[PDB]
């Protein structure tokens, strides 16, 4: 459950990501693939080489979805309904993988915004991502 | 990971399992309880309902196949890694099967053993199998890269 | 999200448990303690031997809670509000443990109701227990 | 666990870590992001707000302690089990710490390193540390029963 405080923290931190969102997206993914190789089983037809256009392109879509999430913090389920449907009915990505991407994103953000990634913002992002994860797998069964 | 005693207890119990029947049930329950697992068995046909899945002749055939392999593992409790190394590789490189699935199936299989053996599938027995299922899932996931 | 069909299955299966609920709860606990020894870190002041009074007493309370949940399937959050506060603010049991007790309970139901534990009931029970777990950990942060 | 080049990389990077700082930071963040972990440090005093936790002198001291112990492991990447055998035993029998906590701290540790080293904490470097924190968590969980 996102508190009022959490919502301000997420809006603020995401505000600082700004134009770099797509880039951080591509980097979180790349970090995910290296630290947790089992995640690669969902991208069998991807060129996963460092710098691939495919990973950059995917990184940008993930980032845009998150941006949309940040804008509708009071209606995550409505804002991400199409994506829940997609993950639930087509992609069928095992729920554990969401924690691996969340962590990778957290790692990315921390390295890029050292000064803004305070304990409180860290806690709020962690909760936001968990809530995004939950929404995305809510239609699985 | 298992003690000589746990091995002995598990080996002795394993010799009562009707592998074909249990295998089809385990795979079937996995597709019903965790429907996203259906992603790898599109070619099997109709999986729309609990009934379609349970009676699906391919699910059943595949269930047995997996369970025979499992049984093979039971004969090599001392080297699960060596026994499943090639299968590990195959599941990674050709099948692209998320190793997490191995964990789900191990758990469904302990539930199926319980349902089939009732009171004979004791708390201690179950504990031993929890270890087995875990060691197998781990041997199968060990060559992912 | 429990469908109409899910609710029916849960009510029907809990119905068959009937008076053995207290009994099954204690067995689930025991199965959980042998299988996943780390769960014992939450009961240091308990006698965890086979048939301990403490374990039977606790299993009965657990079961009683589940029985309550089943009667209020349409409002788990209200039905479980105080156990939510208790797990979150006092017990502070790490969320993974809920998955372990859940599994333990399913194995218990399976072994005692071979004919009623159909694949579809299995699936509805798994979902119900997950839902219960989610409600018990909803106020953790 | 890692290769000789990976071992060399992690070793070299670790030599740059300000252990008291990173320690206090990691422990402090753990108590804030996963507040239920607070259950073991009630005696530490006020842990009600982020600030209270982060400025707490005992969280600070303890963070230092844990990381000095972790550093010891960095010197024995080959025998983590032997290294933390006595501490595993202690965490289980005397402190009653769910080993799940060890994974949580390992993950927070990685985020702290990334915050503190920025761009220097490369995706490759992170991968190496993930293997280490997992190795340490497993070593500490090892004597549980
Ligand atoms: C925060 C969590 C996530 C978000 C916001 C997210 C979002 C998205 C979006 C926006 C798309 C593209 C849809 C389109 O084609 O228009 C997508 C596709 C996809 N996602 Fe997710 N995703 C998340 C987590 C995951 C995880 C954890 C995995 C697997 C580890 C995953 C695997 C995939 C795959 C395989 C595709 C399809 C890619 C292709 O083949 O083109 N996603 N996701
Ligand atoms: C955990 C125990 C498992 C064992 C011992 C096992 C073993 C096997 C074996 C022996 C084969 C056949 C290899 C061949 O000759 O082509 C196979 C194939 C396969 N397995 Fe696994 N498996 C296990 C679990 C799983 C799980 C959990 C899944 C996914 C839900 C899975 C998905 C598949 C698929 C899709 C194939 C290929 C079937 C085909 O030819 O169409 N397996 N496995
Ligand atoms: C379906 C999941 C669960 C339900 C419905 C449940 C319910 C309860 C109830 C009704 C109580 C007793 C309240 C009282 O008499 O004061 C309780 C206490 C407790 N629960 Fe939970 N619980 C669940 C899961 C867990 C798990 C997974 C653990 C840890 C492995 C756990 C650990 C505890 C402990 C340590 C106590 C206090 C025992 C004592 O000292 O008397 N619970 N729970
Ligand atoms: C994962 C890496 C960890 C290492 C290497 C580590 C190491 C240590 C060491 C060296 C001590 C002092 C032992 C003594 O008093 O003889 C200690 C104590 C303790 N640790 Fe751990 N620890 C780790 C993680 C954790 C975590 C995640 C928690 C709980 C959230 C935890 C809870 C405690 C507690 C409660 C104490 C006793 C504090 C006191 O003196 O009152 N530790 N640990």
């Amino acid at each position: 459950v996102l508190s009022a405080a959490d919502k301000g923290n997420v809006k603020a931190a995401w505000g600082k990501v700004g134009g770099h969102a797509a880039e951080y997206g591509a980097e979180a993914l790349e970090r995910m693939f290296l630290s947790f190789p089992t995640t690669k089983t969902y991208f069998p037809h991807f060129d996963l080489s460092h710098g691939s256009a495919q990973v950059k392109g995917h990184g940008a879509k993930v980032a845009a979805a998150l941006t949309k999430a940040v804008e509708h913090l009071d209606d995550l389920p409505g804002a991400l309904s199409e994506l829940s449907d997609l993950h639930a009915h087509k992609l069928r990505v095992d729920p554990v993988n969401f924690k691996l991407l969340s962590h990778s994103l957290l790692v990315t953000l921390a390295s890029h915004l050292p000064s803004d990634f305070t304990p409180a913002v860290h806690a709020s992002l962690d909760k936001f991502l968990a809530n995004v994860s939950t929404v995305l797998t809510s239609k699985y069964r | 990971m298992l003690t000589a005693e746990e091995k002995a207890a598990v080996t002795a119990f394993w010799g009562k399992v009707k592998v074909d029947e249990v295998g089809g049930e385990a795979l079937g329950r996995l597709l019903v309880v965790y429907p996203w697992t259906q992603r790898f068995f599109e070619s099997f046909g109709d999986l729309s309902t609990a009934d379609a899945v349970m009676n699906n002749p391919k699910v059943k055939a595949h269930g047995k196949k997996v369970l025979d392999s499992f049984s093979n593992g039971m004969k090599h409790l001392d080297d699960l890694k060596g026994t499943f190394a090639a299968l590990s590789e195959l599941h990674c490189d050709k099948l692209h099967v998320d190793p997490e699935n191995f964990k789900l199936l191990g758990n469904v299989l302990v539930v199926v053993l319980a349902r089939n053996f009732g009171k004979e599938f004791t708390p201690v027995l179950q504990a031993d199998f929890q270890k087995v299922v875990a060691g197998v899932a781990n041997a199968l996931a060990h060559r992912y890269h």
